[PDB]
């Protein structure tokens, strides 16, 4: 159940012969390419001096 | 006036109940065949409409 789109159909229907039609095998989602942690530019630095 | 069709919605647990949560995902598959049933129920509705 991982090499062909047909094989996932055979695997979801649990049959080796898949009848004519459209079958929702699985679901996909484009994954986060990266993480964007964003905050306001520093505005109140402390005067250690 | 007569209603005929309905909005062909389709849920996906592994994204609805929790997205980008693999620990929730395998916790879901511990529950079993609830969600393959729900997608089956809603695709049955969608084909019906
Ligand atoms: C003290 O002055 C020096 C001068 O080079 C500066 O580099 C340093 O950042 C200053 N430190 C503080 C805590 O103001």
């Amino acid at each position: 159940c991982a090499l062909d789109p047909l094989s996932e159909t055979k695997c979801t229907l649990k049959s080796f012969t898949v009848e004519k039609g459209i079958y929702q095998t699985s679901n996909f989602r484009v994954q986060p390419t990266e993480s964007i942690v964003r905050f306001p530019n520093i505005t109140n630095l402390c005067p250690f001096g | 006036i007569l209603p005929v069709s309905m909005t062909k919605t389709s849920v996906d647990c592994t994204m609805y109940i929790c997205g980008d949560s693999t620990e929730c995902s395998n916790l879901l598959l511990q529950y079993g065949s609830f969600c393959t049933q729900l997608n089956r129920a809603l695709t049955g509705i969608a084909v019906e409409q």
